[PDB]
C-alpha cells in the first residue's frame, strides 16, 4: 500500500511540489489508493497552495481511511478552521482529542477557534491547557490577545512578561509587551524592550513607529525624524508615518512642511480621526480658522466622545464670529472632558472676554478641581485668576 | 486682552492598524477637439433617424 | 487488512472476517543518527536523531528508551533533519520546512537558530569539522556551528544531496555534491572538478571505497539504477502660490468658512433630494430586503449577452419570490423571455442570470434597456437597473 | 491581436510602447495611471487574447 | 427517489458532453485562426510562393468546426428536451413529498423554489448546481445539528460538479431528515 | 496644460495644479470634468470659498450619466473629507445609481459600511467591485483584509494574491501574503 513513503516525503520536505506531485501521482495509479500518504502529502501540497478545498477533500479520504487517527482528524479540522467554519473545527478538534489527550496542538487550536467564537472562559481555560502541555510562543501571545480583548492590560502584563522571559528573542512577544508598556504609564521599560526589538532586527517598522512616537512625546523631535528616516523607504505611503512625521515638523515650528506631510497622509486614510485632528490643530496654529473648524468637525464626526476636539472646534468658532456655538461646543467639551484643565481654562477665557466675568469663575474652579506641565496654560491660568 | 492658548502636541499613531482603504478621488480626463466632434457625428445621426 | 499481491476492492474490502481497527503510532523517521562508540553497550548511544514526518524531531533514549525530552527544533517540516548537528560535544542540527536553520543541541540545547539563507535550505550537507548546508537559490552553502558561513557561493544550479570525502578536523578531502540537473560537481579543497549530464541523483550516498578511491560510486536515478561510477526625504516644495494662498487664508479665513459651510448646507440638500428622487424612482441597483445586482453586456455584434449578477446580502435568510423583469424598446431590441423567475437566492452567492439581447434596427440606434427586480406579491420594484446597449455592428 | 507588425517579439525595456503610484494616482490596467486629455488615439493597454478584450 | 435520479442523471451526462464538444470547438477554432493567419501573411506578401496545400488544411479544420458546430446544436437540443423532462419530474417528486408528509403550503412552496429553480440551462448556472446550493443550505439551516457535517458535507458552491453523488446524497438525506420529523424553516 | 496640471496635483502639489486649472477657466473652456476637477483641486489645495460651486457647475454641465456618476463620486470624497460620513454614504449610492459599473463608489461604499458594521454587505459590494474592475488593488486588498479579520484565510489568500496582482510594489499586501503563508504551515 506503501511502496515509496520516503522518497516522497523527501521531495516534500525540499519544496519540489513537482517531482513530489509525480511520484505520489505514479504511486496512486499503482496502488488504487489505500496508501494514506500520497493523499496527505497531496492534501498538505494543496493546502500549501491558495487551495484549501481540495486539502479539505483529501484530509477527509485519509480521515475515512484510517478513522482512528487522531492526527487525520486534527487536519481535517485545520482544514476547516482555515475556512470560516470554527464551531464544526471545534467538534472535529474533540473527536481528535478523545483518541489523543496529550498533545498541545489541539488546546492551541480550540483556543483560537473558541477565540473567534467569543467564547473566552472556554478558550482561556483550554490555552492554559495548552500552555500546561507544551508552553508555546503562539499560545501566549493568543492568551495575551484574550486578556486584552475581554479585559485590562493588569491582566496581559503578566503574560507577556512570562512569556518574554524564556525564548527572548521573538521579536513579536517584545513589541507587544513594549506597546502594552506605552498604553500604562511607564515609558522607560518600553523604551527597554523597544531597544531590545531594535537591537534583533533594526528596520523593525512597527516597532520604530513605537519608539517615534514615545520621542515625540519627550520632545527631542530630531531623534524620532532620524528614526522615521530608517523607515521611510520601506513604508512609503502610510498614514501613520506622516502623520507622526507632520508631528515632528510641527515640534520645531515647521508648519508648513507639517501641514504638507499631515494633508498627504489624510489623503491616504481620510477616516483616520487623528490625521483630521492634527490638521485642525495646526491649522490653529498657523491662525487659519476656516481650514481648522472644518478638519476639527471631520475629526468629530468620526470620534464625537472626545473633549479636546470640542474644545479645539469652539476655538475655531470664538474667531470666525460665531459666539453662541462656541457656547454650545464648550459645554459638550466640559461635559465630555474629565481630566484635561486646557478646556476650562479656555472656556473662562471665552467667558471673561464675552464680558460675564460671572461663570468664567466658575470654569476657572472647575480647572482648578480637576488640578500641570504647560508653559504657556501656567500664565493664563494666574492671569485669568488675578484678574477675576 | 486675553489669547486662548492652544496645545502644543498632536495626536501620535502608537500601532499600525490595518483599515480599509477607500477608492481615491478621480480627476475626468478632458477631450480632444477630434473625439467630441466625432461623439457629435454619432449622435446627430441619432437625432436625425428619431426625428424623420 | 491487505495483502501486497491484494487490492483495494476484494481484499482490503473483504474484512467480513474481522474488520477490526487499532490505535496510533510514532510516524516516518525520516532521519538517523546517532553518537556511537558505545554500540557494544548500545545504550550510552543515547543519540536516536528521528526526525519524524510528524514533524518532532524524537530522540529516544538509547538503551534506556525514555525518550523524556521529546523536544524538536524543527517547528515544521524536516527538509535536512539529519547530517547537521556532529558537534564533538554533540550539538545537534535540524532544518525547518521555513528554510531556517536550528541549532537544537543535546536534550534540546538552546542555541540562537541562524536563518542563514535567502531561499530555502534544504541542502544540509556534514564537512567532517562542521555541517554543510546548501543554498537553494543556486549558491554554495558554507557554514559553523555558530551561524557564520564560512563558504561562499559555489554552485551554478540547485544542489540536492552533498557528501565529503576523507580528512581531518582540520581538514576536508573530495566534498562533492548533486545538482537539481544531476550534474556530478565533484569539488576539490581547492578547486572544482566537473559539471556534466547525467541521469538524476540522491538525498544520500557514501564513498565505501574498498582500495582507496576518492570517489563514492554510489547511483539513484528515476530508472532505480545503482551507479558505482568513479569519475534625504521626500518631503514636498511649496511654491509662491502656496504663501500668496496661505496669506489669503489667513487675511480671509471668516468669508471662507462661512461660504463653505453654505455651499455644504447646500450639497446636503441637493444629495437628500437625489437620494429621494431615487428611492421614489427606485433606481439603486444595491437596495432589511437585502440584495445588489448589476448588470453586465458581453458582444459586439446584432446578438449580446446581458448577463445580471444578483446577489442575497444578508447574514443566513434567503429570498424566495422574486422576478425579475425588463424594459426595452420593443422595435429596436427582441428579448426573448423578457420577464422570468429567478432561484431561491442562497446568501453569499453571485448568480448570473443571462439573456440574449438582439438588435432590429438595421440603423445603428443605441438605446436604454432597464431591469427591474421585484417581489411577486408586490408591484413596486425592489430595485432596479439600467444598461446602455452599445451599437450594432450588423449587417 | 490579429495583426503582427512590430519586427521585435520581445524587444528590451525601454524602446517599445507594448511615475506616481497605484495607491496616490488612480489606474486604469494593471498600471497605465489615468491620463489628462483624452484623445481619439489613446490605447492605454492592450489585450492579450480576443476572449479578454469582449469580455 | 430512484426513478427520478435517472432523469437527473441523464441531463448531467448531456451537459458533461456539451462541455466537451465545447472545448473541442475552442481548439478547432484556434486551428482554424491559425492557419488564417498564416494565409493572411501570404497575402500581405508581394512575393509569389507555393500556397504547401495551407487551404487544404484550412477547409479541414472548417469542415471540423461545422461539424462541431452542428453537434452542440443537437446537444443543446437534447439538453433542453431532458430539462423539461425532469422539470416534470421533480413536480411530481415536490408534489409526492408534499403528499407523503403533512406538507403545508409555506414548506411547499420553499421546495417548489429550491427545486425547480430556471427554465434553461447556461455556460454559468445550471440546474445541479442550483439546486444542490439551495438543498446544502435547507439542510445546513434547519435540518442539521451537527457542526461537523455543516462545514464537510453541507457546502454551497455555483461551479458545476464532476458528478452527480453530492446532490444525490443530499435529496436523500433531506427525504429521510424530513422522515425523523424534521421541517422547515428560512430564517 | 491638463497633463502637468494633473501631474501636479497627483504629486501632492494641487495649488499648482488648481492654477493649472485656473488657466483653461480663464480660456473660454466649459466643460463637466474641467469643473470637477478645479473643484477637487480647490478642495485639495485649501480653497474652501470655490470648492462646491465647482462641483455644482460640474453636475449642471454633465451631458452623460457617467460624468454625473464621476462628480457624485468626488463629492463623496468631499464629503468624507470633511467627516459626516452620511453624505458620503448618499453621494456613494448616487454614483451607483447614475452608473451601476462604478467600481470605486462600491468599494468606498463597503468601506463606509463595515465603518458602521455591516460587513456581509461590505464584502459582497467589495465582491461587486472586484468583479467590475480586477486591475484595481483597492477591492482585493479590503475584501482580503476583512477575510483575514473574520477567519476565511483561502478567501484572503485569493484576494490578497490578486491584489499583488494589481499592485505588485504594495507593502500591506505583503505582510498579508506572508501572515498567510505562515499559517499555512
Amino acid at each position: 500500500l506503501e511502496k515509496q513513503n520516503w522518497l516522497i516525503h523527501l521531495y516534500y520536505i525540499q519544496k519540489d511540489y513537482e517531482a513530489c506531485k509525480a511520484v505520489i501521482k505514479e504511486q496512486l495509479q499503482e496502488t488504487h489508493g489505500l496508501c494514506e500518504y500520497a493523499i496527505y502529502v497531496q492534501a498538505l501540497i494543496f493546502r500549501l497552495e491558495g487551495n484549501i478545498q481540495e486539502s479539505l477533500r483529501l484530509f477527509q479520504m485519509c480521515a475515512f481511511l484510517s478513522p482512528q487517527c487522531a492526527d487525520n482528524l486534527k487536519q481535517v479540522a485545520r482544514s476547516l478552521f482555515l475556512l470560516g467554519k470554527h464551531k464544526a473545527a471545534i467538534e472535529v478538534y474533540n473527536e481528535a482529542a478523545k483518541l489523543n489527550q496529550k498533545d498541545w496542538e489541539i488546546c492551541h487550536n480550540l483556543g483560537v477557534c473558541y477565540i473567534y467564537l467569543k467564547q473566552f472562559d472556554k478558550a482561556q481555560d483550554q490555552l492554559h491547557n495548552a500552555l500546561h502541555l507544551n508552553r508555546h510562543d503562539l499560545t501566549y501571545i493568543m492568551l495575551g490577545k484574550i486578556f486584552l480583548l475581554k479585559g485590562d492590560l493588569d491582566k496581559a502584563i503578566e503574560i507577556y512578561k512570562k512569556a518574554v522571559e524564556f525564548s527572548p528573542e521573538n521579536t513579536e512577544l517584545l513589541t507587544t509587551l513594549g506597546l502594552l508598556y506605552l498604553q500604562l504609564g511607564i515609558y522607560q521599560k518600553a523604551f527597554e524592550h523597544l531597544g531590545n526589538t531594535l537591537t534583533y532586527d533594526p528596520t523593525n517598522y512597527k516597532a520604530i513607529l513605537a519608539a517615534g512616537s514615545m520621542m515625540q512625546t519627550h520632545g527631542d523631535f530630531d531623534v524620532a525624524l532620524t528614526k522615521y528616516k530608517v523607515v521611510a523607504c520601506a513604508v512609503i505611503e502610510s498614514p501613520p508615518l506622516w502623520n507622526n512625521i507632520g508631528m515632528c515638523f510641527f515640534g520645531k515650528k515647521k508648519y508648513v512642511a507639517a501641514i504638507s506631510c499631515l494633508k498627504r497622509a489624510n489623503y491616504l486614510a481620510p477616516l483616520d480621526w487623528k490625521i483630521l485632528y492634527n490638521l485642525g490643530l495646526v491649522h490653529l496654529t498657523m491662525q487659519q480658522y476656516a481650514s481648522a473648524f472644518h478638519f476639527l468637525s471631520a475629526a468629530i464626526n468620526f470620534q464625537p466622545k472626545m473633549g479636546e476636539l470640542y474644545m479645539l472646534l469652539a476655538v475655531a468658532l470664538t474667531n470666525l464670529e460665531d459666539s453662541e456655538n462656541a457656547k454650545r461646543a464648550y459645554e459638550e467639551a466640559v461635559r465630555l472632558d474629565k481630566c484635561n484643565p486646557l478646556v476650562n481654562l479656555n472656556y473662562a477665557v471665552l467667558l471673561y472676554n464675552q464680558g460675564e466675568k460671572r461663570d468664567a469663575l466658575a470654569q476657572y474652579q472647575e480647572m482648578e478641581k480637576k488640578v500641570s506641565s504647560s508653559l504657556e496654560f501656567d500664565p493664563e491660568m494666574v492671569e485669568v485668576a488675578q484678574k477675576l | 486682552m486675553f489669547r486662548e492658548v492652544l496645545p502644543k502636541q498632536g495626536q501620535l499613531y502608537v500601532e499600525d492598524i490595518t483599515t480599509m482603504v477607500l477608492c481615491k478621488p478621480k480627476l475626468l480626463p478632458l477631450k480632444s477637439l477630434t473625439l467630441e466632434k466625432l461623439e457629435k457625428m454619432q449622435q446627430a445621426a441619432q437625432d436625425t433617424i428619431h426625428q424623420q | 487488512l491487505r495483502f501486497l499481491p491484494l487490492e483495494l476492492s476484494e481484499m482490503e474490502a473483504f474484512v467480513n472476517q474481522h474488520k477490526s481497527k487499532s490505535i496510533r503510532r510514532q510516524t516516518v523517521i525520516t532521519t538517523m543518527t546517532t553518537l556511537k562508540k558505545n554500540l557494544a553497550d548500545e545504550d550510552a548511544v543515547s543519540c536516536l536523531v528521528l526526525g519524524t514526518e510528524n514533524k518532532e524531531l524524537l530522540v529516544l533514549d538509547p538503551e534506556a528508551f525514555t525518550i523524556l525530552a521529546k523536544m524538536s527544533l524543527p517547528s515544521v517540516p524536516a527538509f535536512l533533519e539529519a547530517s547537521g548537528q556532529f558537534d564533538v560535544e554533540f550539538r545537534l542540527a535540524a532544518a525547518c520546512r521555513n528554510g531556517s536553520i536550528y541549532i537544537l543541541r543535546r536534550d534540546s540545547k538552546r542555541p540562537k537558530y541562524c536563518i542563514e539563507l535567502g531561499a530555502q535550505p534544504v541542502g544540509l550537507v556534514g564537512v567532517h569539522k562542521v555541517l554543510v548546508v546548501g543554498s537553494n537559490q543556486d549558491s554554495l552553502h558554507g557554514f559553523t556551528y555558530k551561524g557564520k558561513r564560512l563558504w561562499t557561493v559555489q554552485m551554478p544550479a540547485a544542489i540536492l544531496a552533498m557528501n565529503l570525502l576523507e580528512q581531518h578536523s582540520r581538514g576536508l578531502q573530495a566534498v562533492m555534491a548533486a545538482l537539481a540537473n544531476e550534474e556530478v560537481r565533484i569539488y576539490h579543497d581547492k578547486v572544482l572538478l566537473n559539471v556534466i549530464r547525467t541521469p538524476e541523483a540522491v538525498t544520500s550516498l557514501c564513498f565505501g571505497r574498498y582500495g582507496r578511491e576518492d570517489n563514492t560510486l554510489i547511483m539513484t536515478t528515476l530508472g532505480g539504477g545503482l551507479i558505482i561510477k568513479i569519475l534625504k526625504l521626500n518631503v514636498p516644495r511649496k511654491t509662491r502660490l502656496y504663501v500668496d494662498q496661505t496669506l489669503r487664508e489667513r487675511e480671509a479665513g471668516t468669508a471662507m468658512h462661512r461660504t463653505f459651510q453654505a455651499d455644504l448646507y447646500l450639497l446636503r440638500l441637493r444629495a437628500a433630494r437625489a437620494y429621494v428622487q431615487a428611492l421614489e424612482s427606485s433606481l439603486s441597483p444595491v437596495s432589511r430586503e437585502p440584495l445588489k445586482l448589476h448588470a453586465v453586456v458581453q458582444g459586439l455584434g446584432p446578438t449580446f449577452k446581458l448577463t445580471l449578477h444578483l446577489q442575497n446580502t444578508s447574514t443566513a435568510r434567503p429570498i424566495l419570490g422574486l422576478v425579475v423583469c425588463f424594459l426595452y424598446n420593443e422595435v429596436l431590441y427582441a428579448l426573448p423571455r423578457a420577464f422570468f423567475k429567478v432561484p431561491l437566492l442562497v446568501p453569499g452567492l453571485n448568480y448570473p442570470l443571462e439573456t440574449f439581447v438582439k438588435s432590429l434596427s438595421d440603423k445603428g440606434i443605441s438605446d436604454i434597456i432597464k431591469v427591474l427586480v421585484l417581489r411577486e406579491g408586490q408591484s413596486t420594484p425592489l430595485l432596479s437597473a439600467h444598461i446602455n446597449m452599445p451599437m450594432s455592428e450588423g449587417l | 491581436i490579429l495583426d503582427e507588425n512590430a519586427i521585435a517579439q520581445v524587444p528590451r525595456p525601454g524602446t517599445s510602447l507594448k511615475g506616481p503610484s497605484p495607491a496616490v494616482r488612480p489606474v486604469t490596467q494593471a498600471g497605465r495611471p489615468i491620463t489628462g486629455f483624452l484623445r481619439p488615439s489613446t490605447q492605454s493597454g492592450r489585450p492579450g487574447t480576443i476572449e479578454q478584450a469582449i469580455k | 427517489l430512484e426513478e427520478y435520479f435517472e432523469l437527473i442523471d441523464h441531463h448531467f451526462e448531456l451537459r458533461i458532453n456539451g462541455e466537451k464538444l465545447e472545448e473541442l470547438l475552442s481548439e478547432r477554432a484556434v486551428q482554424f485562426r491559425a492557419i488564417q493567419r498564416r494565409l493572411l501573411t501570404r497575402f500581405k506578401d508581394k512575393t509569389p510562393a507555393p500556397l504547401q496545400h495551407l487551404d487544404t488544411l484550412l477547409d479541414g479544420t472548417y469542415k471540423q468546426v461545422i461539424a462541431l458546430a452542428d453537434a452542440v446544436e443537437e446537444n443543446q437540443d437534447n439538453l433542453f428536451q431532458s430539462f423539461t423532462r425532469l422539470k416534470s419530474a421533480t413536480h411530481l417528486v415536490i408534489l409526492l413529498i408534499g403528499l407523503w408528509q403533512k406538507l403545508s403550503a409555506d414548506q411547499i412552496a420553499i421546495l417548489e423554489a429550491a427545486f425547480l429553480p430556471l427554465q434553461q440551462d447556461t455556460q454559468e448556472l445550471g440546474w445541479e448546481e442550483t439546486v444542490d446550493a439551495a438543498l446544502s443550505h435547507l439542510l445546513k439551516t434547519c435540518l442539521s445539528k451537527s457542526s461537523k457535517e455543516q462545514a464537510l458535507n453541507l457546502n454551497s458552491q455555483l461551479g458545476i460538479p464532476k458528478d452527480t453523488s453530492q446532490l444525490k446524497k443530499h435529496i436523500t438525506l433531506f427525504c429521510d431528515r424530513l422522515a425523523k420529523g424534521g421541517r422547515l424553516c428560512l430564517s | 496644460i491638463a497633463c502637468i496640471g494633473s501631474n501636479h496635483f497627483y504629486t501632492d502639489q494641487p495649488e499648482v495644479a488648481l492654477r493649472f486649472y485656473r488657466r483653461l477657466l480663464q480660456m473660454g473652456v466649459y466643460n463637466c470634468q474641467l469643473f470637477n476637477n478645479l473643484g477637487l483641486c480647490c478642495f485639495y489645495a485649501q480653497q474652501y470659498d470655490m470648492t462646491l460651486t465647482s462641483f455644482e457647475r460640474a453636475l449642471s454641465l454633465a451631458e452623460n450619466e457617467e460624468e454625473v456618476a464621476d462628480v457624485w463620486y468626488n463629492l463623496g470624497h468631499v464629503a468624507v473629507g470633511t467627516g459626516d460620513t452620511n453624505l458620503a454614504h448618499q453621494c456613494f449610492r448616487l454614483a451607483l445609481v447614475s452608473n451601476n459599473q462604478h467600481a470605486e463608489a462600491y468599494n468606498n461604499l463597503a468601506v463606509l459600511e463595515m465603518r458602521r458594521g455591516h460587513v456581509e454587505q461590505a464584502k459582497a459590494l467589495l465582491q461587486t467591485a472586484s468583479s467590475l474592475a480586477p486591475h484595481m488593488y483597492e477591492p482585493h486588498f479590503n475584501f482580503a483584509t476583512i477575510s483575514d479579520k473574520i477567519g476565511d484565510l483561502q478567501r484572503s489568500y485569493a484576494a490578497a494574491k490578486k491584489s499583488e496582482a494589481a499592485f505588485p510594489d504594495h507593502v500591506d499586501t505583503q505582510h498579508l501574503i506572508k501572515q498567510l503563508e505562515q499559517h499555512f504551515a
